[PDB]
């Protein structure tokens, strides 16, 4: 009853509509956080290299 | 993942890199007599001077 | 060009009557014809876009 | 509600069921709960209470299931579990 | 020969990371349902 | 002519299903907004910002 | 124990085409269902043999179609069988709908509703098909009909450009229209099976609108032979058109190549779009005109909710018979107006005919059914 | 899903039929056939024909009116 | 009374995908059936979106495919998903056949025989597909495989020229190959339904080859969830190939345009034709080589007549297990030889492997089954 999976179930999972709402709201914030991360990993593993890092050489 | 393949598939039907950003056209004014509509092509769709 | 009942333009698709301003007067069409961005370079030529 | 008032009153009819009820109730409740109290408890129940109290025990809960006899067509337990909630709700 | 080269490798890293979430998760989903069968116990009780 | 479905029970049945039908609309609105990247609504959302500045 | 009756595949054939209990009773107006199937496979077969030689590029599309008609061994029959079969497909559709309307067959809700989808799908298919030879009617046909989507507020423009492939009808438009036009008849074929599946659940209606279980006959040999005769009449009607008048039902303007700078003076639809065309242009409003067009065909789905009569069929309903024929003649009026220019007498009478179309179905035919009920003390 | 032997209940009805090879395909084809079509026509003409003449009149008038309107006289 | 159980359409879905009694029992080797369906619709969907931009003329066909890969928004994933899905289609086919061979599933005669048609149809479809981008492998692929018909005596030449459109592979060949390649997956889809219809008559076999009616479980949720997992592995295997190695399973020579004057030095089939290719060229005879090729796939239809064993499955048959794996490894040998030039060690070992393929199925596996019967005193 202190436990967090319990309160997750009680507030959000018990009803299928709330379950669906928590998935769609969940999917919005996942798409941001994953694309933020996975781009930043890909960009860091290719340190210069891409036209995003070349950009500043040719002017405004 | 469903969003991504579906969007990518949706995007393939919309306007490709082959057709983007079309240019101006120069038309000489004195080449049309007073009282006539002259039918030019611009951006693929007719231009009326 | 030079068709319909306001001396300008007639679209033969569903009976749109435009005047010599390009303004819609009769028939189904909601809006006046698209005015492009243009300038005159002096008074010999017109460049459009 | 009416079916329960009729069941309760029709049950406590004869020396024997009343004696059972005195005996049993003192073991379980520690009092005899008088007929007028049950009626008060029955009367309180409305649709909101039935929806609340059924949801508490039934909705999305794991049943115990017992099957005996020609039971090939007895639904699989996962499909009995799935019958314990509604996707529309 | 291949202007897509950098884009396909970007989507590839996303594919691998997504699959590293989804493959153990769908596995758990499938195992959770197969629980009822995989732990089931049989007894045979014939007469006399 | 639809008068079959008008009375106290159907009034209660509609009242019961209202929070659910409201939440299914709330599901579908966000789902449309998410699927299309609906620019009009997502500019408000304080962390979901693909457009700079 | 019969091989015909118990084999898992032949089962399906037997319960549809052989042992199927059918009314003793059903007239020539019931021939159009099989005729639509014949039309479907005729269009599939010719369409396949046209696809073997057609190229879907703007530079070459007109050239390939005329290459078919001049160079390809018997390419001309195939091309004009296809063209006139599409018009045959529409004659049969309209007869089939009208039969359903008259005889109260729409009370089969699922069969009828699937039928409405089938009408819309075959309309969209045949629009696409006409775009393919890349004549003048092809191009502006493609322009106008795609642009109907631009009347959907906020997103309509994005949608039109989405299906076009860019800012105008172009290279991208024709290649996808070939692809869309290829697959859609097979999707139609699948929906035709679901149409038949829902039908077999009840069996057929009949001229009287009275249940006929008291007097069913086996589909074979009676309706197998009546269907063969009916198909042989369909072959006559088709082969009269391809061999004696191949271009009677088409447009001469589609024999000039597409030209994005000039829309022709005379432009009308293919004959089978003329009523709906007449309805849309009777309204001097963009949103209302297209809403009326959508409503002119989607109305068929309201017809079951508006059936007031205590009888199913129009056979014993003279007031309804009169108003049915007013509907056919009004539809004949609307296809005449569709054929004419937007000028003085034609604008008003086309507006009045549009109003009458919607007034007949919505108001006048339901009221006729009530009056007829009251006259029989019902 | 409907089969012979399961359709409906019928009692007390006798049906006499003849073989196709015992009888004519066109029994009295013109002698009885023509009187019938005329009878069927009479039955339905008042229901079918009057909307189509009403089309015909509006057709004839409309074509005539359009023709006359694109002529002038005193101007 | 359930809506799922009695609605005429949902009935079909319920009796196939939900309430269908399936063995408690069936392993990962049973995942390939659904995977073939996923493959079928993947190829349909990508193939449709490729058809939206592809042109089937010889001048322009190579240009359209590269227009897809460079200019079309995400045209590259669609193109290589399609390419690698075709190879995925073959991995799943071979697993699916081998499962059937091992577990004695061929004793379902109709299901199996329809399966053999499905193999031949998907082979012919994928041959056609490879002709379409009009690379060097496309042209000579089209040349050789069409010419197999020229081995039919008296009429074979007339037949090859009949499907070509003339004396050589040409303009006419490519336009019809696009048309044939478009329709055939839908014909496949229809045959896949008949395949499933014959199967549902018995339900599934299982690893033991013993009847499993004593222990059936509902298809949902057990095999719905096992199928989802299996599909997610199929997506991994596919998306590894398109995103990390798009050209691993194809040929570099198909990136040079078709050239009727030069056949390349190195030419081999697509990996999934290599065994059958190796069989045909092991015979230094025209008629015999093509007869062996036909027989290398049509043999599967003899396998039910050659089942000697008193058990269905190979699970309790160790002699047969060994000889099954000799068959797989011999098939792996034949795809290796197919990959190599017709020179010294390769000619003989490929001839011996060809002989072993036919000897294993015809002679050695039936004899193994009899020995195994005799060893169990059966
Ligand atoms: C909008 C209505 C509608 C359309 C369009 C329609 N159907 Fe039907 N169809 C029906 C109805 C209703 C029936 C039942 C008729 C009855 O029993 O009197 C039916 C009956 C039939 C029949 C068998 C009995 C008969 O009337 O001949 C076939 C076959 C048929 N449909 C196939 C088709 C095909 C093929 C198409 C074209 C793709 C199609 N239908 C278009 C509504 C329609
Ligand atoms: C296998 C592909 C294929 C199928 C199936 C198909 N067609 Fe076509 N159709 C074509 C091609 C290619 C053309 C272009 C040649 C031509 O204009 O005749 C075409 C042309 C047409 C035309 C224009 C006729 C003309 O020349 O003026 C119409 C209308 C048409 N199709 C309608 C239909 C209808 C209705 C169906 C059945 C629902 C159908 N087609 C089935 C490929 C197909
Ligand atoms: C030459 C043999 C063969 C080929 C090729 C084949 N099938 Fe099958 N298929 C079978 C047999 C036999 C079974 C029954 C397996 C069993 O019960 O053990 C079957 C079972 C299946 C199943 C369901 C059970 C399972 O094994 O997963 C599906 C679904 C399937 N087939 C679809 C397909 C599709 C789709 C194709 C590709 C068009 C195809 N099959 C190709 C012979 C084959
Ligand atoms: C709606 C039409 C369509 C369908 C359905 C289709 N494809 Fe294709 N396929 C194409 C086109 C167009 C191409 C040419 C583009 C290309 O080469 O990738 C093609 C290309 C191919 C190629 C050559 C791949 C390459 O580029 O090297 C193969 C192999 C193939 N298809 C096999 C299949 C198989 C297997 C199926 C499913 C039975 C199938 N296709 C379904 C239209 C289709
Ligand atoms: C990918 C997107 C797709 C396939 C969208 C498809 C939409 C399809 C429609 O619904 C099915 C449609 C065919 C249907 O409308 C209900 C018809 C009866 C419309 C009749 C129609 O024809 C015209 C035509 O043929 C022309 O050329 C000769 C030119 C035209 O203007 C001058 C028209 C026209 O003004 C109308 C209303
Ligand atoms: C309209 C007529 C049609 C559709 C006729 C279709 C016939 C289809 C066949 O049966 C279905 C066929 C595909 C099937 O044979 C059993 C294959 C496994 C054949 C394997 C195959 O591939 C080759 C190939 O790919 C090549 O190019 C790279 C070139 C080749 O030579 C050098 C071959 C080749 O020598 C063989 C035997
Ligand atoms: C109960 O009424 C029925 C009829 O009696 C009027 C028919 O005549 C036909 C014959 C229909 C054919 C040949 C078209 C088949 C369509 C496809 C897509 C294969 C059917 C199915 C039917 O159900
Ligand atoms: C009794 O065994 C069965 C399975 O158990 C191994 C399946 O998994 C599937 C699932 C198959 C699918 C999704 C492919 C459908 C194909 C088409 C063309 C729509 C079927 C049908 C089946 O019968
Ligand atoms: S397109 Fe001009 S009036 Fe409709």
């Amino acid at each position: 009853a202190p436990t967090l999976t319990a309160r997750l179930y009680s507030l959000l999972f018990r009803r299928t509509s709330t379950f669906a709402l928590t998935i769609v709201v969940g999917a919005l914030f996942f798409e941001r956080a994953f694309d933020q991360g996975a781009d930043a990993i890909y960009e860091h593993i290719n340190e210069g290299k891409l036209w995003k890092h070349i950009k500043h050489k040719y002017e405004n | 993942a469903a969003k991504n393949v579906v969007s990518q598939f949706v995007s393939s039907m919309s306007a490709s890199a082959d057709v983007l950003a079309m240019s101006k056209i120069e038309i000489k004014l004195s080449d049309i007599p007073e009282g006539k509509n002259m039918a030019f092509k611009w951006r693929g769709k007719p231009l009326f001077v | 060009a030079n068709a319909g009942d306001f001396g300008g333009y007639y679209c033969p698709c569903h009976g749109s009557h435009y005047d010599a301003s390009g303004r819609i007067r009769k028939g189904p069409a909601p809006l006046n014809l698209e005015v492009p961005s243009y300038e005159f370079t002096s008074d010999d030529m017109v460049i459009v876009g | 509600k009416n079916l329960l008032r009729n069941a309760l009153v029709s049950h406590l009819d004869g020396t024997t069921p009343v004696c059972e009820d005195i005996g049993r109730s003192l073991l379980t409740y520690g009092r005899r709960i008088p007929l007028a109290e049950w009626e008060s408890r029955i009367a309180e129940v409305d649709a909101r209470v039935v929806r609340e109290v059924c949801s508490k025990y039934f909705y999305d809960q794991c049943p115990a299931v017992a099957g005996f006899g020609p039971i090939e067509q007895l639904p699989d337990y996962n499909r009995i579990r799935s019958g314990m909630f509604w996707l529309r709700f | 020969a291949e202007p897509e080269h950098d884009h396909r490798k970007r989507m590839g890293l996303k594919m691998l990371l997504m699959m590293g979430l989804l493959l153990p998760l769908v596995y758990a989903m499938k195992r959770h349902k197969w629980s009822v069968l995989k732990s089931r116990k049989l007894a045979y009780r014939p007469p006399k | 002519m639809l008068t079959r479905f008008l009375g106290p029970r159907y009034r209660q049945l509609a009242r019961n299903w209202v929070p659910t039908a409201s939440l299914w609309g709330a599901v579908g609105a966000v789902g449309l907004v998410w699927a299309t990247d609906w620019r009009l609504i997502l500019d408000w959302v304080p962390y979901i910002n693909g457009k700079f500045k | 124990t019969n091989i015909r009756k118990s084999h898992p595949l032949m089962k399906i054939v037997n319960n549809a085409f052989i042992d199927l209990p059918a009314p003793s009773n059903i007239s020539s107006w019931w021939n159009f269902g099989s005729l639509l199937g014949i039309c479907l496979i005729l269009q599939i077969l010719t369409g396949l043999f046209l696809a073997m030689h057609y190229t879907s590029d703007t530079t070459t599309a007109f050239s390939s179609v005329t290459h078919i008609c001049r160079d390809v061994n018997y390419g001309w029959i195939i091309r004009y069988m296809h063209a006139n079969g599409a018009s045959m497909f529409f004659i049969c559709l309209y007869m089939h709908v009208g039969r359903g309307l008259y005889y109260g067959s729409y009370t089969f809700l699922e069969t009828w509703n699937i039928g409405v989808i089938l009408l819309l799908t075959v309309m969209a298919t045949a629009f696409m098909g006409y775009v393919l030879p890349w004549g003048q009617m092809s191009f502006w046909g493609a322009t106008v009909i795609t642009n109907l989507l631009s009347a959907i507020p906020y997103i309509g423009t994005n949608l039109v450009e989405w299906i076009w492939g860019g800012f105008s009808v172009d290279k991208a438009t024709l290649t996808r229209f070939f692809a869309f036009h290829f697959i859609l008849p097979f999707i139609i074929m699948a929906i035709a099976m679901v149409h038949l599946l829902f039908l077999h659940e009840t069996g057929s209606n009949n001229p009287t609108g009275i249940s006929s279980d008291v007097d069913k006959i086996p589909f074979h040999p009676y309706y197998t032979i009546k269907d063969i005769l009916g198909a042989l009449l369909l072959i006559l009607a088709l082969m009269l058109l391809v061999l004696f008048a191949p271009d009677l039902l088409g447009d001469p303007d589609n024999y000039t190549p597409a030209n994005p700078l000039n829309t022709p003076p005379h432009i009308k639809p293919e004959w089978y779009f003329l009523f709906a065309y007449a309805i849309l242009r009777s309204i001097p409003n963009k949103l209302g005109g297209v809403l009326a067009l959508a409503f002119s065909i989607l109305i068929l789905a309201l017809i079951p909710l508006l059936h007031t009569s205590k009888q199913r069929s129009m056979m014993f309903r003279p007031l309804s018979q009169c108003l049915f024929w007013a509907l056919v003649a009004d539809l004949l009026t609307l296809t005449w107006i569709g054929g004419q220019p937007v000028e003085h007498p034609y604008i008003t009478i086309g507006q009045l005919a549009s109003v009458l179309y919607f007034l007949l179905i919505l108001v006048l035919m339901p009221t006729a059914g009530t009056i007829e009920n009251k006259l029989l003390k019902w | 899903g409907r089969q012979f032997g399961h359709l409906t209940r019928v009692r007390h009805v006798i049906t006499y039929s003849l073989s196709p090879f015992e009888q004519r395909a066109f029994p009295h084809y013109f002698s009885k056939g023509i009187p019938n079509v005329l009878r069927r026509t009479r039955a339905c003409i008042l229901r079918v024909a009057p909307p189509f003449v009403a089309f015909y009149l509006v057709y004839t008038w409309g074509t005539q009116e359009f023709e006359k309107s694109k002529r002038k006289n005193p101007a």
